């Protein structure tokens, strides 16, 4: 699961090395940055349902054709699954803020996403619009500190990039 | 591999829940500097620890260096010094990560069966690991004895607290105990 | 040349990745630690000759047999080469403090050291004694700050470990 | 590869000298946070930059998507989008390291000869890299225009100074210019 | 370029074999089937613009949101490129009917299609609808013989499968 | 076992492909050619003993030295084994006509034939003469249709080539 | 590789056009059975062709089997028999496909440079290929002479036309001529 | 270079034999006048063929005359017109000689490598050569269309036969196909 410490340990292990100067130095970066990303993680844990709901509502507002018979937002099951999927991405982003790396998003969200959406004829654009809405929504210090919001925005942009 | 934080994520994902105990994560971060001191104390003294631990195992069991002993001849002594260093390396990785995953997956998985197949004594190995466990405890607390170190004594100069990182000593000791459990 | 930033770039490159959350976070560690290790690097640059000389003198004091005819410290050339070698190790340690990694010591000091010393019948014990003396010599805040001296001591212990 | 600091070490080692200009190294460290903002501005917007740069190259030269053009058929358009992303990735590595070594050694070495052998137009490639250079400059300064972005406009919210990191813009631009020089 | 004859030659070459009983027998299959697929190839060559135009019109009729400002069918350039893309797929299908294999569609249409559409935010559904319309449109003997239409329909289904 | 259908399936499987246009087209070739080769297979099944006997008699007529003490046709066991071997080759040719490929001859006759004959000091020439006689013997429409005889002759020439 | 039909497709794709000359493709199909007879005539007689061609090359140039000759010793004669069979195999592939691509790409590309590096005489190789070209012509026409065949004479029994597949003979001969051109 | 007759001599010299197939040589001579008509038809219309072929390549791929296109600027358009004329010249030499040697040796040898080194698109070049191949076919047959010629239409007035020199058309076409093969 990619994080600061798993990256330096994997590089140390590939070369048969004990932790050295650069390994500890890297982890000092986590000690400095954790406050910002744990602030974001706590805000997102506290308010994920509201954040996910407004992102879901944004993507359906942009693509109302999804409501037409046979389209991806057209039944109660589809509507519930779509909103669930947005919450899945935000939960994986909460996990990345806890860990300080893309590992959880890489392994549990992004890997296979394109094969799944292609196989079920789910358009990618609504997913991108939902995340893009969430990316443009936040401001500091209203929602959280500038560095907390920077961390949150970077992980949203990372998910957006994975679908683009 | 997991670290302490991705361990919390994997536990949460078993109920597809967010990680809500941010207080525990803040506690991990607040002990970050002392954790880096603990890893530095082991890595900086690893050669002294390995040679003293393997020499200790041997001074308690002289058969390891007699006919049919598993540190005889030169090739086997060298292989054993290598294994003590490898085990200590994976224990230091686990302490840096705050999680045993890397030790369990990359070092302990199939170790007993490998040693069984090679004729490497698990008893004598457990003794080498016991000594390294004691050495690690002393170096983390920055209280190595002159009696056991002589001229090789090192002081790390980490900022002292009354408990001398008792919690990190227990954690480090629990990783050495996973090695011993895996070979016992 | 192993450093915080070359390690995360090499791991990113092996996986075809842009720099991500954990890569920037790792480099924040360098931003925090640089003051301490650049303090050590500047002290060592300023006083390397005195530091190397006293380490050389310590190893000859421990092993006076090196002064006997045919031994490794017995001629003016040998004496000069031995002192030069101690200064080489300290210069490579200065480089490691600048870079925040073992790269310079790995590539320019440690690789081949045992082949060279074995081939010329140079005993390793005096090298270890010189570095060991240097490792035990420093104290904070006399010589430099506690964290500067921690970084210096770790690189001396790294060199010592490579010879042990 | 080298970074800005190991570049100073390699320069010093040419006279087996210590690194004495610690002031310059302290200056690198003091621009550390803005450097991380600059890398974050490119990485966060990389997909928008690549698609806009390759689309721009094509809207200026329609032959790339006509009979015998090198973005025809689907396989070649895909290969070209991949190459623009690769080049941008190595430029972002160089900016994170403060040194072109990784870009020079892992991306530009033999690129012209490869493109010559494949029939990839170096002219049109230079134009794609020009557009990415302009995009990168705007994202580092956090001044992308609505005219070129439309609904895809992003703001990073880095703390503003009057010069808007002119020095980092020049550095980033010099890395894109090494790509252009390597293909020209 | 995958065809009956290139497939048996590639298998013969991998084993160091002269053409043998099964190789000639395979090519006899092409001699029997060529009339049907060359009938389809000639019809498609004769009428490709009309066939492509009605498939393009079908996909825009299904997804009129594509006509809205900023969407994939919203400008004269976009409209022309979309219609061009449908004609490209039909031209590659004409090539497959000439060759008696998927080679031309494999190498010139399908390889990279998903990377390109993802990168430009082109939804795949309209491509699938255009080909799906073309697949359901034909009937024998009106348009061509039953076997000609079987060959045409199989190559449309192959393209559809590649996008699904 | 090499045939039309096993060749196209093996090539499909190596590339992870469903059967496609060129695979079905290849099998149409088997549907057209089967009548000719099953006619040959039925004739050979019906008359294999007479066909084998006259081929055996031809090769001994050409090489009467084989009848001398210590030579390969000199005892009752040797005579019976030699005639049996000719019938083995003709049975494998019957199998190839059933299958529409060289598979049975490749796997059960040709693989190892040279190691066996070398090890037992069996000259190859009599085997070649027997098959060569069988190859030159047949005529259409007396023995079977022209295409049936073409199939039979091609498999005899294939066996002859394997020994030459 | 290409066949005659994918050759027409690649030509058409140079102007992103449909293949319009379906009459020519129907003409290819109408000669399909005689093409299969032509391939069967070569494959069925390949061992007789190779041994006769290499033996012919040698009976015209005795130096190939004398001191320093390139069919001396046993290993080189075997290698040369192998190469004549390989060349004939790629020519039969080209005839089955109705296109030289497989011969050009898998056999002739770098052949001269390989032979130059090994000291294989291209002159004597050209003579072996000339004889195989003559053999192939006779077997396609089903008119091998008893004078050149003796007891090894074979008849294919293909249905006879006045021209005896002159067009297929010319095509087969043009593939052998590409080999000769590639070595000349 | 060789012509059709010295080609027969070089083939015969591979077995140090006389040329015995005088009938084939007499057939070459009997088509001599029509061959001169075919060369006259190309040479007399060469400027119209080159400008129409290069203009055709360009009207099918507009990128050749846009930013970064290889017929931009004036110098490159001029260089390309020169190359189309050179290729047509060597093809006419081959047709006059009845042998590709002069085309192969003096024009096609190293052409692909030269174009690779300069960044000249081989795809677009292949299209120019396709058009010249079609033009040459029509001029040899003395059947150029008014649709493609307009006021530039030329009639040669060679003595007509029903086949319109099909064999010379195929030969000329095969020389253009060697150019395309050399660049493909
Ligand atoms: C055989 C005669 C024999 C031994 C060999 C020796 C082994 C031994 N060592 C310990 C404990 C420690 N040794 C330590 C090692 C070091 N101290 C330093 O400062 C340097 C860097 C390093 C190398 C010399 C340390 C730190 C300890 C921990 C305790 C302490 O400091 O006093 C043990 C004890 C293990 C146990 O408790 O089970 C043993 C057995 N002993 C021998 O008899
Ligand atoms: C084709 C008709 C055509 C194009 C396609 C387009 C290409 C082009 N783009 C620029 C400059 C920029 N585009 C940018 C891209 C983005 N801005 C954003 O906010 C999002 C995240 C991202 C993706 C859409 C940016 C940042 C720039 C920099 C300048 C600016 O912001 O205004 C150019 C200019 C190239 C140059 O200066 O040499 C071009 C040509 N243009 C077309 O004509
Ligand atoms: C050496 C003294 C010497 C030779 C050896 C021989 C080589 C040679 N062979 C030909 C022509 C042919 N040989 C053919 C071979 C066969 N015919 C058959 O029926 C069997 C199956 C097969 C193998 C024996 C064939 C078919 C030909 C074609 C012509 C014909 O049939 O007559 C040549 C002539 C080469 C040429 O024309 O340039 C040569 C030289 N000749 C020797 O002198
Ligand atoms: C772009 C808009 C464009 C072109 C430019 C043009 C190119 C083109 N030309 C041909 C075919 C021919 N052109 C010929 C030229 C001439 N005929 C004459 O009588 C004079 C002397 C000379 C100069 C004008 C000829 C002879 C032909 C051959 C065919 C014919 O006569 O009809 C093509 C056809 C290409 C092909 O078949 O592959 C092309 C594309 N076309 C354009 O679109
Ligand atoms: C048990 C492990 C020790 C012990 C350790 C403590 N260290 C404390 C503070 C501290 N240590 C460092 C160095 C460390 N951080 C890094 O970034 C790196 C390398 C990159 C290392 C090696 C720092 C920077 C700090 C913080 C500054 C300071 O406090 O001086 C510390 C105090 C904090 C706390 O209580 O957690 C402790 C306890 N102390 C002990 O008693 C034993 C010997
Ligand atoms: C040109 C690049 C920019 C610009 C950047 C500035 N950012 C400054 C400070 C700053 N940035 C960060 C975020 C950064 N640090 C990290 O550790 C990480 C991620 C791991 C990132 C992305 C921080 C934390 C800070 C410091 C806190 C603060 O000062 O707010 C900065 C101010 C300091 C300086 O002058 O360098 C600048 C200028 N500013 C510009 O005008 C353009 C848009
Ligand atoms: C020059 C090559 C020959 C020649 C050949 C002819 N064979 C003709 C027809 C024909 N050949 C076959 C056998 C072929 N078809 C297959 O499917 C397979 C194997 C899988 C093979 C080997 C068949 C079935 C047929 C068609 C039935 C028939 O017409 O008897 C043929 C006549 C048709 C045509 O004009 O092309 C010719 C000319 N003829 C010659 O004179 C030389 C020796
Ligand atoms: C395709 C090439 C033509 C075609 C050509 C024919 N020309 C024929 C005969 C012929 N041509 C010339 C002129 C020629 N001989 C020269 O010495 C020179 C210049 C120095 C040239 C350009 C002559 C003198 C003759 C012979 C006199 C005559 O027959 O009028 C010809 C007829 C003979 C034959 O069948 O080869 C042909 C076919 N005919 C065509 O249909 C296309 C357009
Ligand atoms: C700075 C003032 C901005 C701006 C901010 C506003 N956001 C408003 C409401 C709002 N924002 C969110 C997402 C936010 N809450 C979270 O929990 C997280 C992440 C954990 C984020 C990023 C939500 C869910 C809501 C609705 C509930 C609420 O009222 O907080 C908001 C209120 C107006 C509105 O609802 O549109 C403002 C003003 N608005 C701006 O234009 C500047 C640039
Ligand atoms: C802490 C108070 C120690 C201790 C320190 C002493 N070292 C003495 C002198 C000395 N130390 C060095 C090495 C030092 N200089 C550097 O530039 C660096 C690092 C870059 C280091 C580590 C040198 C070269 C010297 C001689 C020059 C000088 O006087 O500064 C020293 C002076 C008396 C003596 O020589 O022993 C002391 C007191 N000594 C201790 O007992 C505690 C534990
Ligand atoms: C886009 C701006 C271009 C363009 C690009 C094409 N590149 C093609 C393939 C290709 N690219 C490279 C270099 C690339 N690979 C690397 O690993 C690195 C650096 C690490 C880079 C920068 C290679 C080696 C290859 C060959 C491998 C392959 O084919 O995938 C390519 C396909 C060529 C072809 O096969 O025909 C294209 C089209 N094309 C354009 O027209 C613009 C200018
Ligand atoms: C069987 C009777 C069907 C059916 C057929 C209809 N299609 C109509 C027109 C039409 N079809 C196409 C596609 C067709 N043209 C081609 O060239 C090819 C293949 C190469 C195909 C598959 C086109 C382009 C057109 C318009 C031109 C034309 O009229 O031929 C059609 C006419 C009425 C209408 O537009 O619906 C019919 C009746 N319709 C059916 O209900 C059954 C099931
Ligand atoms: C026979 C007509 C020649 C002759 C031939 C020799 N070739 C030798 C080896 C050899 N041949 C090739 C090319 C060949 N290998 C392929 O894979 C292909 C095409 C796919 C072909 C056409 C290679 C690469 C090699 C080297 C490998 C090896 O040595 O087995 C050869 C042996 C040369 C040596 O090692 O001395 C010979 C003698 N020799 C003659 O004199 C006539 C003219
Ligand atoms: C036109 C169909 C092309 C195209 C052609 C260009 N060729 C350029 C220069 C060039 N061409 C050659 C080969 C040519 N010279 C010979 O002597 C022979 C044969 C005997 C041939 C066929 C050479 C050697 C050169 C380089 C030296 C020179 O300038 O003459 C060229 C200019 C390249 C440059 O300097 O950038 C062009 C543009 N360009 C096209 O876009 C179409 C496809």
């Amino acid at each position: 699961m990619k994080s600061v410490v798993t990256t330096v340990i994997a590089a140390a292990d590939a070369a048969g090395r004990f932790p050295s100067s650069s390994d500890l130095e890297s982890v000092q970066g986590s000690i400095q940055r954790a406050a910002a990303r744990l602030e974001a993680a706590e805000k997102l844990a506290g308010n994920i349902d509201a954040v996910a709901t407004e992102a879901y509502n944004a993507c359906i507002k942009k693509y109302p054709y999804l409501n037409n018979a046979g389209e991806a937002n057209s039944t109660d099951t589809f509507k519930a699954k779509c909103a669930r999927d947005i919450k899945h991405y935000l939960r994986l982003i909460q996990y990345c803020l806890v860990v300080g790396g893309t590992g959880p998003l890489d392994e549990w969200g992004i890997a296979g996403q394109r094969e799944v959406y292609r196989a079920l004829g789910l358009p990618t654009a609504p997913y991108v619009e939902a995340l893009s809405f969430a990316r443009n929504r936040g401001c500091a210090p209203r929602d959280m500190s500038a560095q907390a919001l920077t961390e949150y925005n970077a992980l949203l942009d990372y998910a957006i990039n994975s679908l683009s | 591999m997991l670290d302490a934080f991705s361990r919390a994520v994997v536990s949460a994902d078993a109920s597809t829940s967010t990680v809500s105990d941010i207080a525990a994560l803040r506690a991990f971060v607040a002990s970050g500097n002392r954790r880096l001191d603990a890893v530095n104390a082991i890595a900086s003294n690893a050669s002294c620890m390995v040679s003293d631990a393997v020499a200790g195992m041997i001074c308690e069991n002289q058969g390891l260096i007699q006919a049919g002993g598993n540190c005889y001849p030169n090739r086997r002594m060298a292989a054993c010094l290598r294994d003590a260093e490898i085990i200590l390396r994976y224990v230091t990785y686990a302490l840096l990560a705050g999680d045993a995953s890397v030790l369990d997956d990359r070092c302990l998985n199939g170790l007993k069966e490998t040693y069984a197949a090679l004729g490497v004594p698990t008893t004598s190995t457990v003794r080498a690991v016991q000594i390294m466990k004691a050495q690690a405890a002393a170096h983390i607390q920055d209280t190595p004895s002159e009696a056991r170190a002589g001229a090789k004594l090192r002081k790390m100069g980490s900022p002292v607290v009354e408990d001398r990182c008792a919690s990190l000593v227990a954690e480090a000791s629990s990783y050495f105990d996973r090695v011993i459990s895996a070979l016992s």
